[PDB]
């Protein structure tokens, strides 16, 4: 958790952080992109 | 527009043939639709996101921007020269064959790179959990950290980069929410980069989930039209390559199959014995078709499969009747002059082949277990083919034990070994059976409440019942699962059932005092277990004697129901004890509220 | 904007009500947004490909191009004037409804010609394997034609138009690269209309295949929404329907089935025999109860099924005690009057109904197997409904055999025939069974480690345990699936684990000497068996005695990991093992190099 | 573009870090891409649908324009400051934050209203299925109204609003057609909100259903790229995880299986006896090893599972050999010096280990069921480990008896209890196991056509023959289900397989007279039927001996064609049969008529 | 069943309870099927102007009010029980009360002395 | 209590709330609302 400082806008270990799950926004990225034939083009 | 772009080879005047696909050096500009653009940046868009982590590790090479696989030319963009010349394109954004590769290739890397990083975020992200599904609930991040700290096995990757690996994540995770640089406090609101998609995959407490609700009902609206559970219990010839039979090999247990419950299996009811003789390989045996019934596979009515009667744990009586003992058990066809069920004494059958003998008499196929001397498992096993008994009137298969000396001890013996497992597989999907003929298209509606109780488990592997049984079984799991078949809410399937109960039961009240004026709290409560009992054993519908579920109207009525049911569902669906459950969800957020809290102190 | 188009109707300004549907002698035009351009593009676009085939048999009738089916109105679009209000569109493109009949039928008509030609392509194409997943091989183009020439049955299309199929399959086939005409050389890069897509499909050796990888994720997403396997292990009452329970018939083997494995079954363990009376169909039988416990059925817990007692292939001794034969095997209810587990003696037997006989004494349904006279397979049938047996505190289901005449033969016999595969099949989902109870809705967790070894194999077709065995079941192959739970990887399921794990033996150290500090190395492998043995088989969950797998933290864990791990998975998720899935790629590719060689110089 | 949009922070020059997430009050605007408004207007528009109800009950406030959830800011938009630099976007249409909440929790709170109105509109309409699939069939109005006027239970909500619910009905059912105002008669077009899709899923009598046959095949072709089917004989070694062998827990019946026909379990094939002891629990037992040869399971070659040995209904003879009655059944390992099938005498034997013995000696455990005393069904069981079995070279798992005191009753008795049904579940899915050894990879071409007819029911749970099982068993469901490898189609599956015997046949002719030229009419006849045979049962081409099949090219080349086959089906692969298929469904619409015709004359 | 479930209402001088712990405690009692764990400060706002007890911390002086203000600011002000007389909104309808029942059934002329119908009785 | 931030005037979980019942102001909203016939015309 050493301090970075630059590379990325935000800390680890930086001040006031917070762990905090909400029913309400369910973490997801980008899996099912459609990429079949017909779908794709 | 769509399609490789073209353009005037002829000049100016652009025609259905001075057109030609504009090619080149970098090879074909294919248009790029507004759509198609939409997956390209949405596959870029989740590559990007790993950006503070392809810096780190000095790997990458900047942002993939779709804009520099593509291009801005201008002509007409079809799929030929004729259609093409509808779509005359101004600067549209087409990317060439070459670029197509690349795009492709670059994509392609770079999933690499992420795909294992991303790998080693998550080992360590849902290491904790970071989805609820109901209310809020926290874990003082101080803890959380030098918790992980641990665990995280020496080989991540989320413990060379902490906060290169955490900008990667507090875009994938809107659990963590990093603190404000300038006043060091959270945000209540989460910004994950996908904003949207993550906000509509939330449990909504109105409707369980829209994301599930919605593919539960597309998934099973697929099935309803590509299997064709529509037409389930259509009334005319069917191709069997209608019912897509598959994986299709099913096992009995015949010398028990009774011969009226299967017309595939016929039986020798003589009085006496009838040995009978063959030479086989060189020795000469003699085949019993002892005391009792003895049920034989008849060969006509048999599918060209591959019969495989297994043989084993049943019993080997060679302890008593010696005879026994020294006899090669075999699967042999017996072809007789007078049909079976007709063939008195041993002159009466033509000849006698051993299809397939086991080597090695009965006292090394043996094994003792328990005094009981069992059968060392093995499979003997003919490839019976259509064709190869051609003419031939009467022949049957009989998995019998080919005795080399018949003695006054297997007097009431009877070596069928028949007792044992047979495993018939069709092998040639094409010919179906029914009724004992051999088929190439069925009439569903007739298989209806035709069969009898067992006339349905001694069906036989890929044969109209069995065909039959196959199809209701998808119609069955797509109201098991789209349509509420279990539960009072009289839903589109229980439906059509009673609408046709009533027209059906009013007729009947026609003509005659019609003294009974229809119920209805009766008839949707009769119609509901029979929607039930239908969904509940698919098969049943097949028997003979069974309430609602066998008059032709039904099937015929439920599928093409719970059809546009599934067809209008909606996407909140998922209403449906969308109470309970919400209020089960926040029972586990309660419980995880309660983890949380652990972390929290243990690893303060 | 979307739905069909309105505009202004009747004296006013336009608000919301001055709008009505603007319909008229074409029907009404609905607006045709950009994504619903796509689809009909991408169809008439494979129609349009077709060309050649169309003009060489004059068939078709020009390309189709999806701007003679449209038109450019303007006005308001939405679902209802309301709404429609906020959707001012000017020239925008709509469909009548005259015309979304044609651009339907049209797609249809030309559907079926192309679905024709384009199947005598295929048997011609993909008679040789025109795709290779890993670096290339070519296979002299001379030889392949002479050889299709040959191969190719008479009755194709190919045989009758090979460059008029030829120009249809180069659109389709990125194998076969046309001679350019002016140069009469190949290109390198292959110009198939499916430019894109056939680019995207590619097994791209950094990651298994885009199209792969991302499906089997979406697909295990919609699932772990779907079905609902969130919330697997709630603690809390859930409506039965909730569990979509369907296709659920089972069968055992009772008179095995200890009583206490299985709250549906008690056992009449009395001293003495209870032989008891009965007239049926005027013949007088006697029920046995004999020597043994005899466990029947019990009816109360018992959800108003279609319960069918298969007799068959069983032992009938009626070889020795002669007392068996002539008595027809019947299933029959007791009502006894004292519980039973109490009932000692005859007068305590209220009464007794043969629910449903065998006609024919024990001496026609044998059939001799080798000195033991097995049953002829059969299947006696009750079909027991909850409240048949209202009031009644004790009645019991026995499948018995009704004794003509009661002998010192029979002394020691016992004929329960319930050592017969007995098919209980609940005919009515909404009901569900537990611990000896009906209920209508389950509590999940209260199932976990709370059966034994057999008192979950021993479960009854449609109760809690079958059901919260059908539920993790799903999640079972949704980890098996997605994520990769079987191998050394340290996945997100075994993962979400692992952190239950250290939190809680973490804090069972916590007070006292704390000698042992948290392993890790231990505990990771430790719950990667627990997460690879519940992939495995599902149902240990809910035996007592499970190690990890049956703490109450777990399940309630992986699922909501596993959740989460799924929503992320990228789409490079088959970078997993992708080298050794390369190499085995490249090693197929070699040998079919090998055959294109033959087929290059057998037929050169 | 797409994800949230950033603005110079710098001010001007917008370089790549000058840039920022414009964030604020409401969040932060997240980029509202063509696509996605269609997904929030396709949501919403099916909401709007139901004004007239929503009125009707006073619920609601007004049609939901998705103009209101969004915003006409202006930036640049991408997934990060580098890459949202190539996307400036001019008044684009962004979601805050905030409203992408409301926009959410507001098509929530909508669909909960209309999911339960929508379910009453639902039992009223398809309790009369408003969808035939060939040609027409009306139903006089008045009756069908004056009908459901009856049917429809009290508490519906389609009594309480009937044209509050046709108004929203008459958009979902093109059945109903409205009788226009001012000429009041019907439209014959009728025109239902959802013009074009319903206009697409019509059966179109000239290839069953587009809907269908294009989902029947993205189906398919997802599996195909997914569970890895390609490279399904691949010849190299492969992770048993590219296997994602889950949900594998396999059942047998050992002290049958052969010791050749399965590795996994030898067997003490010995002159005499070989009566052990050992102290277990104080009391003194002995091993018997009785005089058959009883198979044990061994415990190399043995996967860390979970064997659970489940001895129930099977004989257990107290009554004769008293010996065997007090001795407690129980699994127990043994431990030889000398390797087992050498293994003479007790002396041989290193120790005994009762890894699981069942409490109550055989007289508690028994159960009359016609004289021969059963077991009640109870499952002993061990927990075997890998590394457990450490060193020790030989070991096997014996599920015998213990018996408390041999004698001379007991002496061709052998109580090995392994005739129950075992249940092997491996526990650990990483290691698989073959030909004996265990292993981490499998190597697909190798166990084709290597086991024999029983070497593969023998299989043991999770071994690569039950894994190199489970993956022709997708692909065999594959060609089952889109391929139409079940008419005489010689469709692109059974056409891969022609290619092979062709260029197979035709070298094997090269070299020596040639007097054969290659058949091709018997050719493409005998690869007909090995495709079905494949496609039939799956298992086959694994066994020794299996015609075609099992040659090294077919598989590897079936596979791969019907890869590709799947990969071009076009839209309309239902034109197969579509004929008979047809004219099956104008049988249904006839009959359905037949429905209609009474609804109309019973309720006039 | 949140609110009464911590009696808010006390009718003599003042008391208080340390919000906070209140709060926490509540986060326990209230049965997770109720609505006011779903949107504290959703139904906090519309509680405010119900209990008189609840005053809002200020946002700029983070501190309370002392006078509380309820939407219901003078009913409530008139059914506290003042202690210079029970309840006015008591011992007023207490009387009102009495006054409908004397002239109703006719306890008026209860004691008359002249022929009268069942029915007035 | 998560923090909410604008729906409503104030956040349960705000600073310097306080619950503290005075016998001055007995909480009461609506619920004698007169409607008989009479009374309400
Ligand atoms: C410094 O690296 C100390 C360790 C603290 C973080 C290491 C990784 C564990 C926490 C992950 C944060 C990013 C997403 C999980
Ligand atoms: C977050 O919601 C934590 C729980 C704190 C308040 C929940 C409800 C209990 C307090 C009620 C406040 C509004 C009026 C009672």
């Amino acid at each position: 958790g050493n301090v970075q400082t630059s590379v990325n806008t935000y800390n680890i270990t930086g001040d006031g952080n917070s762990f905090t799950p909400t029913s309400d926004m369910t973490s997801t990225a980008a899996p099912a992109i459609d990429l079949k034939p017909g779908v794709l083009n | 527009p769509t399609g490789k772009l073209w353009r005037p080879v002829g000049t100016s005047v652009a025609t259905i043939d001075s057109l030609a696909i504009v090619s080149d050096r970098f090879g074909q500009y294919s248009f790029v639709n507004e759509g198609m653009r939409e997956t390209f940046s949405k596959a870029l868009f989740d590559i990007n996101m790993w950006q503070p982590l392809f810096q780190a590790t000095k790997t990458g090479c900047g942002p993939i921007v779709l804009s520099s696989f593509t291009t801005t030319t201008s002509g007409y963009v079809g799929a030929t020269a004729g259609d093409a010349l509808d779509n005359p394109v101004t600067n549209g954004v087409f990317i060439s064959t070459v670029q197509i590769m690349n795009l492709q290739r670059t994509i392609a890397a770079r999933m690499r790179d992420v795909a294992l990083w991303q790998k080693h975020l998550d080992t360590a992200m849902t290491m904790l959990t970071p989805d609820i599904s109901a209310g809020s609930a926290s874990c003082n991040w101080k803890s959380l950290l030098a918790f992980a700290k641990d665990i995280l096995p020496l080989d991540n990757l989320c413990l060379t980069y902490p906060n290169e690996f955490y900008n990667v994540a507090i875009h994938r995770y809107p659990a963590l929410k990093p603190g404000n640089p300038d006043t060091k406090l959270p945000d209540a609101q989460a910004h994950p980069l996908g904003e949207v998609a993550g906000a509509f995959n939330a449990a909504t407490s109105e409707v369980g989930s829209l994301v599930g609700s919605s593919s539960t009902l597309s998934q099973a609206i697929s099935t309803m039209a590509g299997k064709d559970l529509d037409l389930i219990e259509a009334d005319t010839p069917l191709p069997v390559s209608v019912f897509t039979p598959s994986l299709a090999p099913r096992s009995y247990r015949p010398a028990f199959i009774k011969p009226e419950d299967a017309k595939w299996i016929a039986e020798f009811n003589n009085s006496s014995l009838i040995r009978k003789t063959l030479t086989y390989s060189g020795a000469t045996y003699t085949v019993q078709l002892g005391p009792g019934p003895t049920r034989v596979i008849d060969m006509n009515a048999m599918i060209d499969s591959v019969l495989t009667l297994d043989v084993s744990g049943t019993i080997l009586p060679y302890d008593t009747n010696p005879d026994l003992s020294t006899s090669v058990p075999a699967f042999v066809l017996i072809q007789t002059s007078v049909p079976i069920q007709q063939v008195t004494t041993a002159a009466n059958i033509t000849a006698i082949t051993v299809v397939s003998a086991a080597g090695a008499s009965a006292i090394n196929l043996a094994i003792n277990v328990r005094g009981q001397p069992r059968f060392n498992m093995l499979h003997l096993q003919a490839t019976f083919e259509r064709e190869t008994i051609t003419g031939i009137p009467y022949i049957y298969g009989l998995g019998t034990f080919l005795i080399p000396s018949p003695t006054s001890s297997s007097n009431f013996s009877n070596p069928t070994l028949m007792d044992g497992l047979l495993t018939v597989t069709p092998v040639l999907l094409r010919e179906t059976t029914y009724k004992g003929e051999v088929v190439d298209a069925i009439v569903p509606a007739t298989v209806m409440a035709n069969q009898t109780s067992e006339e349905v488990a001694s069906a036989l592997a890929n044969d109209a019942i069995v065909l039959v049984s196959n199809h209701l079984n998808k119609l069955a799991n797509v109201v098991g699962d789209a349509i509420p078949v279990a539960s009072r809410t009289d839903d589109s399937a229980t439906s059509a059932i009673v609408s046709r109960l009533a027209v059906q039961h009013k007729l009947s009240q026609v003509g005659q005092a019609s003294p009974t004026p229809p119920d209805y709290p009766l008839l949707w409560r009769r119609a509901k277990r029979a929607a039930s009992m239908f969904v509940s054993n698919p098969s049943l519908a097949l028997q003979v004697g069974i309430p609602v579920l066998t008059q032709s109207g039904m099937l015929s009525a439920l599928t093409s129901g719970v059809g546009t049911a599934l067809r209008t569902g909606s996407l909140g669906k998922g209403v449906t004890d969308a109470s309970e459950k919400l209020r089960a969800r926040q029972s586990l957020t309660v419980a995880k509220q309660a983890f949380f809290d652990q972390i929290g102190s243990l690893w303060p």
